[PDB]
């Protein structure tokens, strides 16, 4: 599973500039497709969605009518073509995959991003530094807006850690659930407003900044984020 | 439609009819229905006897002036 | 849609995308003509199989094309446990081509000396043509060996297989009493048509033959879809 | 003292007509809605020759819905509705048309199964039919609307009546277009087509189906000339009325007779349509004994 | 010669088959009578269950 | 002349088996469970179709969840549903089209599949890449595959045409453990709840219980006229329900080996497909050839209801683990689900 973003570098205010990424070992045409930008201190934002059958596509409200996505296929490629652009949209861009049906887990690999240089449901994550020796077990709040518990039964809430240095990996999905490849301290749990991530026996690979996810409806909506320091 | 609707109450084959005095006009039914071979002119007389005219002539034009004032 | 959630619809999405694929597959998969071959061990099948292919146990899949038309032969030979419990899986098939030798007459059953080969291959055909699960499907006869039963025939009579048989030693009148007595077997003549052929050398009769027959079927098909009949 | 046509003929017409309009709809109304009703229980998508069956029972029962509308008004008396008049036209005609198309389509259907099986298998399609029946509907509906437009509800002698009013030109063009579309085009596309149909049955080693194919394939022909010709030699012969045969008193008031008898034997062949199609199947009494056993 | 062994061991399954501690009839009838009658509330499909906890719906 | 004097010790045995059985037969239990106030009208309800298929189906099997089903059918496609919103979630296409036998796993990580072409097919679903693929494809059976079923991820019990029965290693790939002793080629499997036994349903009209752990055949039940086509479990398990062509269900005593009950109807003659239990046991469900399921009483024989709705042979039957809904499968190329 590997996914190679390109492109990048350093853009004139008001230019044109593509992003292409580059799918390898794994069924590009089941999966559906974001673009997630993070600023250099700030936290990560939405911006595009493409369905698997290229038959959905949704954009974030800042990014409309300036970014255009589209989906090859049998090059298993992803295009996002940027026109317009401005001082806010200097970032790092990741491209994550995502796959939808009963029992599955989206957002589960991310890429490693390009950096581009130019020259709605509230989440609140509230303790941006937690100061606890390692070893013992930390909890994280993450309050929502509204009630994220829907008409059948499933709660949409996503966990996510980006370590420094590395892309954001998935952890928890729904809270209920841990994703594959993950360590059974990681935990969580929430009464549909109020959520909890529970970590216990703290390594020294637990180290990075804790983030919170809503996908109840469009646009996503990603917390501020937790620092960890150990 | 049905044609057996649609046939007409009156229509005019052919006239071997003449001139007709302004006096002797009681009545006048223009018909112009698509189901005849033409369009005619039904002088209904004082004797209840309707009597097909030409609309091209000249007398049957003047008569038809007449009894529109 | 305003009911359900974005995972929903999203689900909804994938369940369409799966309905096209398989509706597409089922368009693919209705245009092609399936033949069921059928017929003794020691009928000599694998020549004709040989021959289509051309132009480990369990069912042998032939694919092949002819006339911008496929064909998939499924050989059943392999499976000697049941012909009851999965013959009504092979129901909705074009045609079934039954294979029988001509120079199976002097041979005995291996399995008991007394019973002969051509009366259990008779036997076989009976029970396959008078099953209810194929009551409107037609049979491709294939007699093959034709040229042993010519060098067997002039050594010995045919009055070995028939008992109450009068007839001349001629090579064509053999033929055409056994072609005759496979016809007769046969219990439904208003429904099910026959047709028989003697194989040859040349590959390309062989298939021509079963194009035709494939055709005549289809044809018959069509005018009972169509309601002339 | 010109009046020829006169009210007997209105009278004997007023008298005899409503009835046997009510009789055709209550035979046809019962005929067209079974078979609707088996067709929608039915796998209608997979086969082409069901789907065309289905529009041609729809533009029955479009034709067929006005008859007691029109045997109430052949009492000579209309509902004042100049826009029902245009609406009751309209129904009429896009019934008409669409019947005529659609017994084309089901013969050329026919012949592209039966002579050309093998590249009828990869062109049938149910995207084509569909495609192939809305390109038809509209073409029945773009025929229907010369009609439509010249049609009008007028008092003439303080009666009303819903009658057409095309020019002198438009006249003359209606009955000839008329003539071509139903009785020249189906009987030329039914002879060509049954023709190959025949000389590929003659193929068939089975007697008794062949015989009983071939006795079917005329009995369709022999029908639909029968019940059409007369009706389209009477509208030819009265329409022109002056080249043919003279505008004679006694003959007209013949001719309009005939008109009526015609008229009411061309609608009768509407109802006799479903029996000839779906009845005479044995797929479709299969369909029949299915849903009486199953309701 | 081989049919010899097999209907041997086909004796011998038949042995060990004869030797089994089997039970009385009335016993295991009342054993299936009491477990039908004990679980008879946790059967939807003998008990009716009403909508609002049925999650197959129209 | 051994095989002479052998054959009359056998049936010897037999006379003793027959003669412990009939001491054994105390009571019969249609006279015992006449105290026991009768069930009513069961009438079920359609509440989910599912539409999809376009050959006929031939197997299908519940998830542990009670929500997803595998469906097997003659277009050589799996397909794995969702019962509560009606959503396909997986379409797996087959190898070989003549496939009649499918079973989920209770973890739900794999699908097995298998028919005519004597090879079992197991499916890994959980994969880091977004196709089902091919996990491992057994081999050994001569006959073909009649049911397969899973004691867990890595253990599969397959029985076949060939009058056998393997139990299989995923891992190894090769067959652990052969059971012998039928005379006819077996139909279908009844898997234990506890996982230790398993019941054997063949043409030779005889039920084998056979123990997994050791090998050994510990069991045998006779009484049919025809064959076997379809075997089910009691949820306690010690009885089982037979099914036949005889258009006769038959209860079994597991621990007094002993034919209990007989249900069948004067009306009824067309063959049975399937069999199945509710969660307390008191309905037993079977698929008939006259195109609809009989909810049958199973302490008292009366016929609880009818379940219609199909245009052709009913062919299989699932029950939910939590007892909420019945699914059927038919060869009309539906699935219903039964409420």
């Amino acid at each position: 599973v590997q996914l190679v973003e390109s492109g990048g570098g350093l853009v004139q205010p008001g230019g044109s500039r593509k992003l292409s990424c580059s799918a390898s070992g794994f069924a590009f045409s089941s999966f559906g497709m974001h673009w997630v930008r993070q600023a250099p201190e700030k936290g990560l934002e939405w911006v595009a969605y493409i369905s698997s059958g290229s038959g959905t596509i949704y954009y974030a409200d800042t990014v409309k009518g300036r970014f255009t996505i589209s989906r090859d296929d049998p090059k298993n490629t992803l295009f996002l073509q940027m026109t317009s652009l401005r001082s806010e949209d200097t970032a790092m861009y990741y491209c994550v995959r995502s796959i939808y049906y009963y029992g599955s887990s989206p957002f589960d690999f991310w890429g490693q991003g390009t950096t581009l240089t130019v020259s709605d449901i509230v989440m609140t994550q509230a303790t941006s530094s937690v100061p606890v020796t390692p070893g013992e077990s930390v909890s994280i709040s993450c309050r929502s807006s509204k009630s994220l518990l829907h008409s059948n039964g499933n709660t949409y809430l996503y966990w996510f850690l980006q370590r420094p240095g590395q892309s954001p990996q998935l952890l928890i999905y729904r809270m209920s659930n841990l994703a594959s490849g993950v360590p059974d301290r990681f935990s969580g749990s929430g009464s549909g407003t109020a959520f909890t991530l529970t970590i216990s026996r703290l390594e020294a690979e637990d180290v990075g900044v804790y983030y919170c996810m809503q996908h109840l409806e469009y646009p996503l909506t990603f917390g501020a984020g937790t620092k960890l320091e150990l | 439609q049905p044609d057996a609707i649609n046939a007409p109450v009156t229509c005019c084959y052919n006239f071997t009819n003449r001139k007709i005095s302004v006096q002797r006009l009681a009545s006048y039914r223009r018909i112009t229905s698509s189901k005849c071979p033409k369009e005619a002119v039904i002088f209904k007389t004082i004797v209840a006897k309707e009597i097909c005219a030409d609309p091209k002539q000249k007398w049957v034009q003047d008569s038809m002036d007449h009894l529109d004032k | 849609g305003c009911t359900l959630s974005a995972e929903d619809k999203a689900a909804v999405e994938r369940s369409k995308m799966i309905d096209r694929n398989l509706r597409e597959d089922g368009e693919k998969a209705a245009r092609e003509v399936k033949l069921l071959l059928l017929g003794a061990g020691e009928s000599g099948k694998s020549t004709i199989v040989k021959q289509m292919k051309i132009i480990t146990t369990g069912i042998v899949e032939t694919h092949f094309t002819f006339k911008d038309l496929h064909f998939k032969m499924f050989d059943v030979g392999a499976q000697r446990s049941e012909r009851k419990k999965w013959i009504h899986c092979f129901e909705g098939v074009t045609a079934i081509i039954f294979c029988v030798a001509l120079s199976d007459y002097d041979l005995v059953l291996a399995e008991d000396e007394e019973m002969n080969r051509m009366h259990e291959s008779m036997k076989l055909f009976d029970s396959i043509c008078n099953n209810k699960w194929f009551t409107d499907t037609s049979i491709i006869l294939f007699l093959n060996k034709k040229d042993l039963f010519e060098e067997k025939i002039k050594k010995s009579p045919l009055t070995i297989c028939y008992p109450e048989y009068a007839g001349s030693n001629t090579y064509e009148e053999a033929a055409a009493y056994i072609q005759c007595q496979f016809e007769d077997l046969n219990k439904r003549k208003d429904t099910k048509e026959i047709y028989t052929h003697f194989t040859c050398s040349t590959d390309t009769k062989n298939v021509q033959f079963v194009f035709d027959a494939v055709t005549d079927v289809i044809i018959k098909n069509n005018l009972k879809d169509c309601g002339l009949f | 003292g010109a009046p020829c046509h006169k009210f007997d003929v209105k009278q004997i017409g007023a008298q005899l007509l409503p009835p046997l309009y009510s009789l055709v709809f209550i035979f046809g109304f019962v005929g067209n809605m079974l078979v609707v009703l088996i067709l929608i229980n039915c796998k209608k998508l997979k086969c082409l020759t069901d789907i065309y069956l289905l529009n041609l029972a729809i533009s029955d029962l479009l034709f067929l819905i006005t008859l007691p509308l029109w045997a109430h008004s052949a009492a000579n008396e209309w509902v004042f509705g100049n826009a029902m008049c245009k609406l009751f036209t309209g129904l009429y005609h896009i019934g008409y048309f669409g019947g005529i198309f659609f017994i084309i389509l089901l013969t050329i259907d026919r012949y592209l199964a039966i002579v050309h099986a093998v590249f009828a298998l990869k062109a049938r399609t149910v995207t084509f039919g569909v495609v192939t029946s809305v390109i038809t509907w509209l073409v029945a509906v773009f025929a229907s609307v010369p009609g439509i437009i010249f049609t009008k509800c007028q008092k003439e002698d303080s009666v009303y009546v819903c009658g057409p009013y095309f020019p002198r030109g438009w006249n003359n063009f209606h009955t000839i277009m008329r003539n071509i579309l139903g009785l020249v085009l189906p009987l030329l596309i039914m002879v060509i087509c049954y023709s190959g149909i025949l000389k590929t049955l003659l193929r068939c080693r089975n007697e008794k189906k062949r015989h009983r194919a071939v006795r079917v394939i005329f009995t369709i022909m022999i029908v639909y000339f029968l019940f059409w010709t007369p009706y389209n030699i009477v509208i030819l012969l009265n329409t022109f009325q002056e080249f043919f045969g003279l505008s004679n008193c006694e003959s007209t008031s013949q001719l309009d007779q005939a008109t009526q008898v015609t008229e009411t034997l061309g609608m009768t062949h509407c109802c006799i349509n479903p029996i000839i199609y779906a009845f005479v199947g044995e797929k479709f009494r299969r369909y029949l004994s299915v849903f009486f056993r199953k309701h | 010669t081989a049919s010899i062994a097999q209907a041997r061991k086909l004796v011998e399954q038949l042995k060990m088959e004869a030797n089994i501690d089997r039970i009385k009839v009335s016993k295991a009838a009342a054993d299936l009578m009491a477990y039908c009658e004990a679980h008879a509330k946790e059967d939807p499909l003998l008990t009716p269950v009403p909508a609002s906890e049925n999650p197959f719906r129209e | 002349s051994e095989l002479d004097q052998l054959r009359q010790e056998a049936e010897q045995l037999k006379n003793q088996i027959r003669d412990a059985r009939k001491a054994c037969a105390d009571a019969t239990l249609s006279q015992i469970t006449n105290n026991i106030d009768p069930v009513g009208r069961i009438q079920m309800r359609t509440r989910r179709t599912l539409r999809g298929h376009l050959a006929k189906i031939y197997a299908m099997h519940w998830g542990t969840d009670s929500r997803l089903l595998v469906s097997a059918s003659q277009d050589g496609k799996l397909i794995i549903w969702d019962s509560y919103t009606t959503n396909k979630v997986h379409a797996i296409p087959l190898r070989s089209s003549w496939v009649m036998t499918c079973a989920y796993a209770p973890s739900g990580n794999y699908v097995a599949c298998g028919g005519l072409d004597n090879i079992c097919s197991i499916y890994n679903l959980k994969t880091r890449e977004g196709n089902v693929r091919v996990s491992r494809e057994l081999a050994g059976h001569t006959g073909y595959l009649s049911c397969c079923r899973f004691l867990d991820d890595n253990q599969i019990v397959t029985s076949s045409g060939d009058t056998t029965c393997a139990l299989w290693d995923i891992e190894t790939g090769q067959q652990t453990t052969t059971f012998t002793g039928h005379t006819g080629d077996v139909m279908s499997l009844s898997l234990a709840p506890d996982t230790r036994l398993f019941v054997s349903g063949a043409c030779d009209a005889s039920a084998k219980l056979w123990d997994v752990r050791e090998g050994m055949c510990r069991q045998t039940f006779t009484g049919h006229e025809s064959d076997i086509n379809a075997i089910c479990f009691f949820p306690n398990g010690n009885a089982f329900a037979t099914g036949s062509d005889d258009a006769t269900c038959r209860l079994f005593d597991l621990r007094a080996d002993q034919e209990l009950m007989t249900y069948s109807h004067d009306n009824i003659i067309c063959g049975i497909t399937s069999v199945s239990f509710s969660k307390s046991g008191r309905l037993l469900l079977a698929g008939y050839d006259d195109f609809n399921c009989n909810v049958w009483d199973a302490l008292k024989a009366d016929r609880a209801g009818v379940l219609a709705g199909h245009d052709n042979r009913v062919s299989c039957l699932g029950v939910t683990d939590d007892g909420m809904a019945v699914a059927t499968g038919s060869w009309d190329s539906f699935l219903k689900i039964w409420n």
